[PDB]
């Protein structure tokens, strides 16, 4: 399979702070790396899709940037709502492949 | 509005046979470029992909799986179907549906998930 | 006067198109365009009689590489959006020179001689993205791709393609002037981002 | 009568040049290479008084695609042999077919057409090998390469330059048609083993 | 460094008889990879250089063959006298690297 | 004709530094192109290159040992020397001197080799 590593498994942070995760897949993903937020006992949201692109409705803080095995996904003005484990998602081929997974925490 | 809900078993044992379905609203997935896909979240795990089908009701399995899934749809009622085979513990996991559309790839809504145990 | 220096001085809207292709690592491209803008200032400048001293070339000369240096810009504009990787690239690049480079010198007004380059790239690139939409079982270029660079590129396009053939009739001076922004703005949006091969 | 075929019918040289450019993934140079085999073939058939019915475009046209066919197939196999990767390749192909077009188009007999491509090529070459042998410290193509390729390539790309431009007012009927097999086997030496960018 | 891995660490092998080493490099050497021949209380011995050319007086039974991270090497006629520790070397940058070596053996 | 011979101490501790030498002929390494380099075989595992100098007096080391290594040569004698620094029992090796050339870029000609001992 395309291997994706969330540089960040854990990430500690103050709300209305700003963090970044970055994820490193094992090949060329040509831009299609979707962002997901999953909270306890909820159905994982999109936020971000192709590399940069917010799903309409999803607050302009998050934003993602990249492209060629190096993508990044970034939180703004941190509020206690966006306090979840987030996900990338390769989706070049129909061999979909996760990131690990990063859990958020407020420090 | 768009929704999807998953529901099993909730109890098994590693010679039986796991019988996932999914009802869905919104959208009835004999529409063009729409697609149903199972991911699970293993218990104290990340997420992993296991099956797709499609409005042409084409199908993709995980290769790591291939072998003990099988997908299957029903438009009459909107709903799919996940059947998977020769069971062990390791299949202790969530097991989400969610919906994939022609203009963006990935998967836009999610069901809440339902969980699976898999001990005496 | 504008009416003489408009065409001269406007051909200078393709020097944008060779700074931000020389940017974007498009290298290849670049050399095109630039050698566009050459050929198609002192073509204007050229046939100028105010300022038809300039030019030191023969009249044939610039008005041949003009036709064919634009003609070319169309195909390695397209080719670019196309994004072919090795053997191909090299090889759909050379079929546009070979092809181009006859049809313009057999006849350089006859028909095909700028249909030729954009009916054939925007056919390859059909039959490109069909397959690769198949594969996928989506919208291959992201709807950011389309709403950006291909919608508007080929909006441009086509208002360059109305403006030099069909209301130049009206006064060449100004329409034939805004022909040469409409169709620098049209190779600035084709071209992709970055080049993927080189950068 | 051998004294008009033969420099139609020996044009077919290049031929076997088309073939194993193909078979060593060289699809660029291939088509290079076989629209000069064309433009040379009806070039010499079109001029020959005993089957000059066979041709279809003007003398002009196979003329002059004759001579800048022959003078780019020069510039894409010394092009091939320095063996540039991406942005660099590109940009030197395109190089030589902007600058021998108009090189060509401007005076199809002058000096310079040929010796241009050639003169350019391997200074380009010398550049590239001599930074290579500074950095490897050490002879960089290997005596291999030299002694396969380089040597034999060049002996033969001699011999078709001394034969075209030397001996070929004692006959032009034999030397000629041995300049074609002269120059086809030179361009099948001076090209590589393999396209590495594309097998 | 570039890796140079020789896929047979201990090779056994008749009288007689035909075997084959293969090495691959970490990165496209550029068929650069001389093939050497260590005996026990000897100074090795160079077979072959580039990728294919055996050095003069080298036995023509030795040869060599592969392009861009895959090369092999051959002992044909195989007499108790090439009975020895074979290593490739990577040579391509001036920061050379050996492969792990192929001890040949009678069976 | 051409032959290389290593010399060197033979017997070393952990605190002390190891003057390895290489008398050499039939090239004299004032010669344009000409070569000579050091690699080691440690006790019981393969090769590894540990530095270069070249007929222009330009040199090169083993990034892994760039430290403690330092070569030079004296075409006065025909001889190279290797010093090496801040020694370890990981020293303990045979060290060979190989002769480079210009038109095959690989050593061509080694010496038999010296071995070093590196303990109480
Ligand atoms: C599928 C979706 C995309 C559809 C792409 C359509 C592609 C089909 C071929 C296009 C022919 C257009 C052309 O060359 O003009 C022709 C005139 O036709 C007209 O008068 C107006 C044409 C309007 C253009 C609408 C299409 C927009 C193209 C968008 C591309 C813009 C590319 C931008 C640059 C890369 C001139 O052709 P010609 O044969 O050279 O005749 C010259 C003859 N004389 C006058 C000299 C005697
Ligand atoms: C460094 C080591 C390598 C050295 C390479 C030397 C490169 C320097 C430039 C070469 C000029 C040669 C040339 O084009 O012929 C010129 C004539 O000169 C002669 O009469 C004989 C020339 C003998 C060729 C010896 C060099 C071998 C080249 C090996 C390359 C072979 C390439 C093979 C194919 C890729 C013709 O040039 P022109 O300007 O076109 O004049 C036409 C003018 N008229 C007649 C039309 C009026
Ligand atoms: C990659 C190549 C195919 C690019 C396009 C080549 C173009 C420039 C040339 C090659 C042959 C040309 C055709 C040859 C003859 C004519 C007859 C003319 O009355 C109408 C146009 C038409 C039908 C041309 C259209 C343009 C054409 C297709
Ligand atoms: C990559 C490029 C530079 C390839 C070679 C370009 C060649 C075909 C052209 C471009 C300009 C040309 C020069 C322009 C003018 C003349 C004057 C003529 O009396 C002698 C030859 C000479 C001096 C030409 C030599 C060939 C030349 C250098
Ligand atoms: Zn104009
Ligand atoms: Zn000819």
């Amino acid at each position: 399979d395309i291997q994706m590593t969330q540089s960040p498994s854990s990430l500690s942070a103050s709300l209305g702070g700003k963090v970044t995760i970055t994820c490193k897949a094992s090949q060329d993903i040509n831009e299609y790396i979707a962002w997901y937020q999953h909270k306890p006992g909820k159905g994982p949201r999109l936020l971000i899709h192709y590399t940069s692109t917010l799903q309409p409705g999803i607050p302009s803080r998050f934003s993602g940037s990249g492209s060629g095995r190096d993508y990044s996904f970034s939180i703004s003005n941190l509020e206690p709502e966006d306090i979840a484990t987030y996900y990338c998602l390769q989706y070049d081929n129909l061999l979909w492949t996760f990131g690990g997974g990063t859990k958020l925490e407020i420090k | 509005q768009v929704t999807l809900k998953e529901s099993g078993p909730g109890i098994l044992q590693p010679s039986q046979t796991l019988s996932l379905t999914c009802s869905f609203s919104g959208f009835s997935l004999s529409t063009s470029g729409m697609g149903v896909s199972w991911i699970r979240k293993p218990s104290g795990k990340g997420l992993e992909w296991l099956a797709h089908i499609f409005w042409d009701d084409d199908k993709r399995y995980n290769p790591s799986l291939k072998s003990r899934l099988t997908i299957s749809k029903d438009t009459s009622s909107n709903q799919v179907f996940l059947m998977i085979t020769s069971i062990d513990t390791a299949d202790t996991a969530t097991y989400y549906c969610a919906r994939r559309t022609w203009l963006l790839h990935a998967m836009d809504y999610w069901g809440q998930g339902t969980s699976v145990t898999v001990s005496s | 006067v504008a009416k003489l220096l408009l065409p001269t001085l406007s051909s200078l809207a393709f020097l944008p198109t060779v700074s931000i292709a020389t940017k974007r690592r498009f290298y290849m491209e670049a050399m095109v365009y630039l050698f566009t803008m050459f050929f198609v200032a002192f073509s204007h400048a050229c046939d100028g009689p105010g300022l038809s001293v300039l030019c030191f070339m023969r009249r044939d000369i610039l008005e041949y590489f003009s036709i064919y240096g634009t003609a070319l810009s169309m195909w390695v504009s397209l080719m670019a959006l196309a994004d072919f990787d090795e053997p191909q690239r090299s090889t759909f690049t050379m079929l546009g020179v070979l092809t181009i480079a006859v049809r313009t010198f057999h006849d350089r007004w006859g028909y095909g001689v700028y249909s030729g380059p954009i009916g054939t790239a925007t056919l390859i690139i059909a039959v490109k993205w069909l397959k690769k939409m198949k594969e996928k079982k989506g919208l291959y270029p992201d709807k950011s791709i389309y709403t950006q660079q291909i919608g508007p590129g080929l909006c441009f396009g086509a208002l360059a393609l109305m403006l030099r053939f069909f209301f130049e009739e009206w006064d060449y001076t100004y329409v034939h002037s805004f022909y040469h922004c409409a169709l620098a703005m049209s190779f600035v949006l084709l071209l992709p981002k970055v080049n993927k091969k080189a950068g």
